[PDB]
RNA sequence: ACUGAACUCCUCACACCCAAUUGGACCAAUCUAUCACCCUAUAGAAGAACUAAUGUUAGUAUAAGUAACAUGAAAACAUUCU
């Protein structure tokens, strides 16, 4: 009976773990965990959290490389709040559109 | 709490231990030497020592002859105490038992002695001995001793 | 180079064992009777030339050969290792005996050879030093002398107490290595083309074999250390338990050479002495 | 009071195998110069003793023959006596007890 | 009931070649149903497992329970065979690497209490068993040094692995 | 349960896949009853399936044995040495069939739990993470409190 | 292997020979240390407030009586020094404590007896190995030379001090001697109860709180009674006689020193602040020092006038 | 903003999570009829399946080597003594 039930806590434990690295990879590189999510999935890059786990440990350059992409998004964002209005949108922040 | 105390506690009570300690008595004057448990041995060595000393006393001494009428609870040992026993001993002044220890009692494993009036007849017995002054530490301390005498 | 001389000397001497070995082939027994007090009547039906007092020890019981140090043999001293070679009466010799006069020289013996060779392996390479005697001095005199010339390089070189120190850690150190004391009976001959390097032994082998009626010379190795002896030794190193190079003195007849004798001291574990009891001992062999 | 519950075989293997409950090696133990047998270093020898005992024995039921009767010690001190050997000076004025077999070595 | 260790003496191995390490010998004695509890008998067989034959005799000669006087009795007669039928050379140069008690054929007997109840005794039997091997007794396990201790935990950090990634 | 279980990782026998594909599966031995209606399976298997297969899969020798036997089998043996027996007692061709493809297809390795879905030898091409990575270095590498 | 011990492998002539050898080493030892002050004696600073000197090892002799000259009696100890000796001196660096510490050492026991190592400390330090050694804590302005012997003089009539000793060991006792539990009644239907403890705890906790009274070995601890007067010295015999009890039995070793309670912070003014030097031979000390209001032996009878 | 179910989506597969009760598909072993012939098949039967009834019998544990029990002393083992 435990070796059902713990499918469905093992599957959590995997995602708490891989959100414990990502946090810890975005805190190395100034950023935090839910910043670096939801910019990368505003840049729409849908790398999920295990691969994103694997990057950070195995190809720290790599993830440096997503964390900047996260943050700039986030200071586009940023920019585009404090400057509402019909201001050009950001370079990273447009788009692509799918039908 | 038994601190002082000094009296081992035998038997049913306390005549019961001096009867005791009487019987292996007796026993030890008759035969000049015997086998007991080594607690009662132990106790019984004092009681042999003052017989022997009483005995010495004399036998016109009336407190030494009732202590040994008391005592030896064989009155032909009597004579043997006043007339072997304290005349063998009238050099010595103490030290007239030689008490040692014996493999345990098959029956019980108790621990037992043998304790014999010294000078006595029997074969005797396997006494431990000491080293030989001949070995190698005895000779290094002789030499030891001779260079301290020869220095004074 | 000393390494290339104890490697020769080392193959020298197992030749030498070979040689011995094989003269006398397959197995011929002799009857040893044990003529010692207790277990009497026991007779060993042993091989000759390869079975020693110590296979009649461990025949009889471990008892016999761990407080046995030697062996008399028809009368005379063995080593508990040396083969015997005969039908014979052996009684077992250990330190507590009545008179253990001759266990307490081989013992006496077998620490001035190990004091030699920590002497010998001590010394650094540019220094020579060169091994003369062990003099048979009693056990009253209270230390084991072993006689030596050093290199002239350290004409006015004592030792220090550091140095003591470490002369008895090497010693230590060979008794915990606890090597045991392998003998021969060996000619004259193949004595000096052992010690052909070495003059002091070339003519106390010739002394030997002019005490001797034949040219055989007791030669005894601990571990890779040839060296004569003036008799039997004890079986093993690890017999010793307390040992103490005590101090080193110049002998007054210097000119000739600087014949430097190291006095020790030393007690088997059978007769283990106190702390206090060891110090004083120590006190009296510094002389 | 009862047991709440059985204990366990590694509990119980703890309990009785802990070295309070082991036997202890004992070092005291050595040869027997005399005999060669095993003793105790406090212990007597229990061969020699056993010896002594019956030579004892012997000695002890020729002094009851002698005697004839409870009750008949001797005034006098004793002297054993073995084949071959005659009273000294000494032995002169002491009953002998008379023992049909040579003196032992260890007796004297 | 099982009677396998007496046959363990009966097996013959093939001769060794000549460049082949001397096989040491090995005895198998036991004694069957000895008014002794298994239990009881444990103690000694511990005691002495593991010690050369003198030194296993020199300890059952001074200890005091009745089970020492068997075992003694059972090493003796071990030495004894392993000298005349198996070709040991020396008596001395034999130690016990095997020394266990075994649960005998035990009988039941009733025991009265106080009120007409009662309990069931078991007149215990035990056997006992040794293997005698040939050679001088294996050096005890040394305990292991602080050097290795920290070896060992060195050792645990290095095979650390990054768990649960690619 | 994976506690109560060998485990294992992700491999292949010797790199099955880089160079050439090579069929791990080498041996299968059908042990066919004549008579028995378990085998019945087996029978038209064998009259009708094996030789299909056989050609289809030349690197694997196929013995075809028939003997009285209650539990038809057949002994998979593959190039790493692993021998699996299953038994094909009443069992369908279809059934046959899938089972005797199945081993076809399936490695040599032992059917375990497998720790990991993946298994890279070269798992970093950038360099694996280490402390010291995403950390600045200091002028002339003095560490923090350090005067000089 | 097998354990030894030193007379083990003597013979019967070397028995005597090593015992005679021994103690006279013993007594020469003990003898060197008599002149302290002639032997690079460490700086003897001044006494100062807040000083505190070192103490003794005493052996507790007995008990007799003692009146004063208001014809009231006193009941006071003996404690005997006997071969009390400095041994170990560790600054408050090196100790790592609020003050630095002194190791005294008292009643000299065989060489035989010991452990190696402090046979070995006992050996560079001079002095044969001690029964028991404490620790004093004190100042660095009371700090003496390892080795320097302590006399009775040490402390002065009038002083009070306090004294460490192990208690009587009772064994493991009941509760009712323990802890002087009441007991139960030995009559009116008592049935197996008259020295049994009562109820251990409460229903509600279900435990028993940690601390709680009950039967199991009581002495052999060590206890300090503080504030005993110095009634009088002999320094003849190295004797102090103590106000009242001390904890141990007779001929049990106490720790003596100066009493920390607080009516007594700074009275050490006038007596030896480092320790009494007989050595100095300022005045040999008469062979028995008396408290003022002392009735010596060989006085008058008191009247109350 | 993010975290967060067995909810939902995703790749593949799906009869595969309610007590009493009810319907159904299979089935271990045994015997019988035919098969089969290193363990079987199609059927007919039935003393046809036990982690549980202070269940019954037997074995062995736990409590536990615990509670309890026993032999007056010496000796020549004649005998004497308490
Ligand atoms: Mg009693
Ligand atoms: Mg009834
Ligand atoms: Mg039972
Ligand atoms: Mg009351
Ligand atoms: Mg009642
Ligand atoms: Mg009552
Ligand atoms: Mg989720
Ligand atoms: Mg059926
Ligand atoms: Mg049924
Ligand atoms: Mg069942
Ligand atoms: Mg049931
Ligand atoms: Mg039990
Ligand atoms: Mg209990
Ligand atoms: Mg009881
Ligand atoms: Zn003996």
């Amino acid at each position: 009976v435990k070796c059902t039930k713990a499918r469905y806590l093992k599957k959590k434990n995997m995602r708490t773990l891989w959100i414990n690295r990502i946090t810890a990879a975005s805190q190395e590189h100034g950023l935090k965990y839910p910043a670096l999510i939801g910019n990368l999935v505003k840049c729409q890059v849908e790398l999920n959290r295990k691969v994103l786990a694997d990057l950070a440990i195995y190809e720290p350059k790599t993830f440096k490389s997503l964390a900047a992409l996260a943050s700039r998004r986030r200071h586009e964002g940023f920019a585009a709040a404090l400057g509402d209005g019909k201001e050009p949108e950001g370079i990273f922040s447009r788009v692509v559109q799918y039908h | 709490i038994s601190h002082g105390r000094v009296f081992r506690r035998m038997g049913l009570g306390p005549e019961s231990r001096i009867h005791l300690l009487r019987n292996l008595l007796t026993g030890l004057v008759r035969h000049e030497r015997i086998e007991a448990p080594w607690a009662r041995v132990d106790e019984m060595r004092g009681y042999a020592e003052k017989l022997i000393d009483y005995g010495k006393l004399g036998d016109t001494n009336e407190r030494a002859m009732r202590m040994a009428d008391f005592w030896l609870t064989e009155k032909d040992l009597i004579p043997k105490l006043f007339q072997v026993l304290a005349p063998r001993y009238k050099d010595q002044t103490g030290g007239y038992t030689r008490m040692l220890q014996i493999p345990n009692r098959s029956l019980d494993r108790a621990k037992m002695a043998v304790i014999e009036y010294k000078g006595n007849c029997l074969p005797p017995l396997p006494l431990p001995r000491r080293d030989s002054h001949l070995t190698l530490l005895n000779q290094l301390l002789q030499g030891l001793r001779q260079d301290l005498r020869q220095s004074q | 180079s000393p390494t290339e001389l104890t490697e020769m000397r080392n193959d020298l001497f197992n030749k030498e064992k070979a040689r011995q070995l094989s003269l006398t082939p397959r197995t011929e027994k002799i009857e040893v009777k044990h003529v010692g007090k207790t277990d009497p009547g026991t007779v060993f039906v042993m091989n000759k030339n390869i079975s020693t007092p110590y296979s009649c020890a461990m025949h009889l019981s471990e008892w016999y050969c761990r407080k046995s140090i030697l062996a008399l043999v028809d009368g005379q001293p063995w080593d508990m290792y040396k083969p015997l070679t005969k039908s014979c009466e052996i009684k077992f010799l250990t330190f507590k005996d009545c008179d253990p006069g001759e266990v307490n020289k081989a013992y006496w013996r077998s620490c001035a050879m190990m004091m030699g060779c920590v002497i010998e392996r001590a010394f650094k390479d540019e220094y020579m030093v060169n091994l003369v005697r062990a003099p048979e001095v009693p056990v009253i005199s209270g230390a084991f002398c072993y006689d030596v010339v050093l290199d002239s390089k350290l004409d006015e070189w004592m030792p220090t107490k550091e140095n003591l120190r470490s002369f008895t850690k090497d010693a230590h150190a060979l008794i915990y290595k606890d090597l045991p004391f392998e003998t021969l009976e060996v000619e004259a001959k193949v004595a000096l083309e052992i010690f052909q390097h070495s003059k002091y032994k070339v003519d106390f082998i010739e002394e030997k074999a002019s005490q001797n009626p034949e040219r055989i010379v007791k030669l005894h190795r601990i571990g890779d250390f040839i060296d004569v002896s003036e008799g039997p030794l004890i079986p093993r190193t690890s017999i010793c338990f307390q040992y103490e190079v005590s101090a080193v003195h110049n002998l007054q007849p210097t000119q000739p050479s600087l014949i430097r004798r190291f006095q020790g001291v030393s007690l088997p574990v059978h007769l283990r002495a106190h702390f206090t009891i060891w110090d004083k001992l120590l006190e009296r062999s510094r002389k | 009071a009862a047991p709440k519950n059985r204990r366990t075989i590694e509990v119980n293997r703890c309990r009785r195998r802990n070295p309070q409950k082991l036997i202890k090696v004992k070092n005291n133990i050595d040869v027997c110069p005399e005999c060669g047998h095993l003793k105790q270093k406090h212990v007597l020898c229990a061969y020699c003793y056993e010896k002594v005992c019956k030579e004892t024995a012997e000695i002890r039921r020729q002094i009851g023959k002698q005697e004839g009767g409870p009750f008949k010690a001797p005034t006098i001190e004793t002297v054993v006596l073995y084949t071959g050997e005659t009273p000294s000076e000494q032995d002169q004025g002491k009953r002998i007890i008379e023992r049909d077999r040579k003196r032992p070595s260890w007796f004297t | 009931i099982s009677r396998k260790w007496e046959k363990k003496n009966k097996i013959v191995y093939p001769p060794q070649l000549p460049g082949e390490p001397r096989r040491p010998a090995e005895i198998y004695h036991c004694r069957r149903q000895i008014k002794y509890s298994k239990d009881k008998m444990w103690y000694l067989a511990k005691l002495i497992r593991g010690m050369s034959i003198d030194q296993a005799l020199a300890q059952l000669e001074f200890n005091d329970k009745k089970g020492a006087k068997i075992i003694k009795e059972v090493l003796l007669e071990a030495q004894d065979m392993a000298v005349r039928d198996h070709n040991v050379e020396f008596r001395s140069n034999l130690y016990i690497a095997e020394s266990t008690s075994g649960r005998g054929q035990c009988l039941k007997r009733i025991r009265y209490h106080g009120r007409g109840r009662f309990g069931i005794m078991e007149k215990v039997y035990c056997h006992y068993f040794v293997k005698l091997v040939e050679g001088p007794p294996p050096p005890p396990e040394p305990p292991k040094t602080a050097v290795a201790h920290a070896k060992e935990y060195i050792q645990q950090l290095r095979s650390r692995t990054i768990v649960h990634t690619l | 349960t994976a506690r109560g279980t060998p485990s294992r990782f992700l491999a292949s026998v010797l790199h099955n896949g880089l160079g050439r594909y090579v069929q791990q599966l080498q041996r299968l031995s059908f042990s066919v009853s004549r008579d028995g209606a378990s085998s019945r399976g087996a029978r038209e298997f064998v009259e009708r399936e094996v030789i299909d297969f056989a050609r289809r899969n030349p690197g694997v020798v196929i013995y075809v044995n028939s003997r009285p036997c209650c539990v038809p089998r057949v002994v998979a043996e593959y190039l790493n040495g692993a021998v699996r027996e299953e038994s094909i007692h009443c069992k369908s061709v279809e059934e046959i069939s899938t089972l005797v493809q199945k081993l076809a297809d399936q490695s040599g390795l032992d059917v375990i739990r497998i720790r990991k879905p993946f298994h890279t030898d070269n798992p970093s091409i950038q360099g694996q993470w280490h402390p010291f990575t995403n950390k600045p270095t200091t002028f002339r590498g003095l560490r923090p409190r350090e005067v000089q | 292997k097998s354990g030894t011990w030193w007379d083990e492998h003597l013979s019967e002539e070397n028995v005597p020979f090593i015992k005679q050898l021994v103690s006279d080493e013993d007594k020469a030892q003990l003898a060197s240390k008599l002149c302290p002050l002639k032997d690079e004696p460490w700086p003897i600073h001044p006494w100062e407030p807040g000083s505190f000197r070192v103490g003794l090892i005493a052996l507790k002799l007995g008990m007799m009586p003692l009146w004063t000259k208001d014809g009231q009696k006193h009941v006071v100890t003996l404690l005997q020094v006997q071969d009390c000796h400095v041994l170990k001196y560790t600054s408050k660096e090196n100790c790592n404590g609020k003050m630095a510490t002194l190791s005294v050492g008292g009643k000299t026991v065989s060489r035989f007896r010991k452990a190696t190592s402090i046979l070995e400390f006992y050996r560079e330090l001079g002095l044969p190995p001690k029964q028991t050694v404490k620790i004093f804590n004190i100042t660095d302005n009371a700090a003496i030379k390892p080795g320097t012997p302590l006399y009775a003089a040490h402390f002065r009539p009038g002083q009070y001090v306090d004294v460490t000793a192990k208690t009587i060991g009772k064994g493991f006792q009941g509760v009712m001697k323990r802890w002087g539990f009441k007991g139960q009644p030995a009559t009116h239907g008592q049935t197996k109860t008259h020295r049994r403890p009562g109820a251990v705890a409460t229903g509600d906790i279900g435990r028993v709180w940690p601390g709680t009274k009950m039967p199991g070995k009581m002495g052999n601890i060590y206890r300090t009674e503080y504030g005993l007067k110095v009634w009088r010295i002999n320094t003849k015999h190295n004797i102090i006689y103590v106000n009242g009890s001390v904890p141990g039995h007779k001929n049990c070793l106490v720790k003596v020193k100066d009493s920390k309670l607080p009516a007594y912070k700074d009275l050490g003014k006038n007596l030896p602040f480092p320790t009494y030097f007989p050595d100095g031979d300022e005045e040999e000390l008469p062979e028995d020092l008396y408290d003022e209001n002392v009735c010596q032996p060989g006085a008058p009878s008191i009247t109350f006038a």
